[PDB]
């Protein structure tokens, strides 16, 4: 299974579907790989500060719920195959 | 209840008000005094005179190592150039990296004693100038007057085990300019002429792509040598001087030393951190500093990472218009931000801890 959150421009950490379409440039996202014990943050390529900043944050707080999964912080244009096939 | 942001640099203090698009103002880092009998004047009023008077600059490659003339430094930043009280505003001050935590404590101390801020905090100056690029992981090459650092930086925080420092910069190369500008039978020797050579550095000096060729076809090229109007009205001319300066900045051997050039120990910085983080790094190289403003020296740097690196390997450096204040404008950003609001180091928090608070909060 996989989840799929959003940080938005006023702070908030709001569910979304978990599938192509969700990713945009200007957004942040985190995206929890069960099987694989990972929580990816992905930053789109015109993230302002901001949200990359806390982007960091609500990972490190969702990892609480899963203290052994690993982090991994990705970017728009260069995300790992694993990353890839996850949405599509 | 305006935040203040003084970032000082061994050569210039750029300082201004939280939220402001730049710098407000921006004045050598020096203290003059008089020969005779053995006062002071600071910033603008000590190069004014800069005939009477003996200059000492109290930063030194980026460290602060006279704080007697630092405190004049910074009553003058408060009182004289932002006209301001500092007991009435929260001040962000920048550091170099690997700063020694003693100089920290140091300057929270004197922040907090001496002028009485309500709140402090001290930043790193190459991640305020990552953050002024939009972003939160890269690696820096921060070149100022007097010294120049790799500083690699993953999810907002430096990683001070792969910084490199090379006390090599602005200064070194104006100094160098001098030296091989007698090869012309010109002669500039004094402090007001080094401060004209600074001049030509900046208006006509430039980072060749190709440096070997550039000197082999020197001799050929038409469009090489350049003009430079000296106060007086004397014009000066120089051809392969204007590239030979910044090499050094690539061969450091132009000056006698044996350091790696600012293209090998960005990639040793790089060969220090984590494999799953150089990507990252070389995807996101941001120059910084008034040394990094030479035309061509994003291209030659694009061009010696990319043969040290691997032959996949996405590469960009980055170098944004406004690099010379890039630290300054991070600090306005980030002292503005409503979550760095906590991160102040409140004076209450000073009175109960002493100047040891600096190494936990910031
Ligand atoms: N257009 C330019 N071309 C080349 N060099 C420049 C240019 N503009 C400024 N410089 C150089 O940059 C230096 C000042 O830059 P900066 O203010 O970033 O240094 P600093 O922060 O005071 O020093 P440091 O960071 O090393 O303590 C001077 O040596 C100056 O000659
Ligand atoms: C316009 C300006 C540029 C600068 O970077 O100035 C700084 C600070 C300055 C202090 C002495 C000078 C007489 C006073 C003011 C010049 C400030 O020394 C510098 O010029 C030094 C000496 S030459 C050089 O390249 N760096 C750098
Ligand atoms: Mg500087």
């Amino acid at each position: 299974m996989v989840e799929a959150f959003e940080i938005d421009s006023d702070a908030k950490l709001t569910e979304t579907k978990a599938r192509a379409s969700t990713i945009d440039t200007e957004k942040v996202l985190v995206f929890i790989d069960h099987d694989e014990k990972t929580i990816y943050l992905w930053r789109g390529a015109k993230a302002e500060l901001f949200k990359k900043l806390m982007g960091t944050r609500v990972a490190a707080k969702l990892s609480h719920n899963y203290p052994k999964y690993r982090i991994r912080p990705i970017t728009e244009g260069s995300e790992p195959a694993a990353f890839l096939d996850l949405l599509g | 209840t305006t935040a203040l942001v003084c970032d000082n640099g061994s050569g210039l203090v750029k300082a201004g008000f939280a939220g402001d698009d730049a710098p407000r103002a921006v004045f050598p880092s020096i203290v003059g005094r008089p020969r005779h009998q053995g006062d002071s004047y600071v910033g603008d009023e000590a190069q004014s005179k800069r005939g009477i008077l003996t200059l000492k600059y109290p930063i030194e490659h980026g460290i602060i190592t006279n704080w007697d003339d630092m405190e004049k430094i910074w009553h003058h930043t408060f009182y004289n150039e932002l006209r301001v009280a500092p007991e009435e505003h929260p001040t962000l001050l920048t550091e170099a990296p690997l700063n020694p935590k003693a100089n920290r404590e140091k300057m929270t101390q004197i922040m907090f004693e001496t002028f009485n801020v309500p709140a402090m905090y001290v930043a790193i100056q190459a991640v305020l100038s990552l953050y002024a690029s939009g972003r939160t992981t890269g690696i820096v090459l921060d070149s100022g007057d007097g010294v120049t650092h790799n500083v690699p930086i993953y999810e907002g925080y430096a990683l001070p085990h792969a910084i490199m420092r090379l006390d090599l910069a602005g200064r070194d190369l104006t100094d160098y300019l001098m030296k091989i500008l007698t090869e012309r039978g010109y002669s500039f020797v004094t402090t007001a002429e080094r401060e004209i050579v600074r001049d030509i550095k900046e208006k006509l000096c430039y980072v060749a792509l190709d440096f070997e060729n550039e000197m082999a076809t020197a001799a050929s090229s038409s469009s090489l040598e350049k003009s430079y109007e000296l106060p007086d009205g004397q014009v000066i001319t120089i051809g392969n001087e204007r590239f030979r300066c910044p090499e050094t900045l690539f061969q450091p051997s132009f000056i006698g030393m044996e350091s790696a050039g600012i293209h090998e120990t960005t990639y040793n910085s790089i060969m220090k951190c984590d494999i799953d983080i150089r990507k990252d790094l070389y995807a996101n190289n941001v120059m910084s500093g008034g040394t990094t403003m030479y035309p061509g020296i994003a291209d030659r740097m694009q061009k010696e990472i990319t043969a040290l690196a691997p032959s996949t390997m996405k590469i960009k450096i980055i170098a944004p218009p406004e690099r010379k204040y890039s630290v300054w404008i991070g600090g306005s950003i980030l002292a503005s931000l409503s979550t760095f609001q906590q991160m102040w180091i409140t004076k209450q928090e000073y009175d109960e801890a002493g100047p040891s608070i600096v190494h936990r909060k910031c």
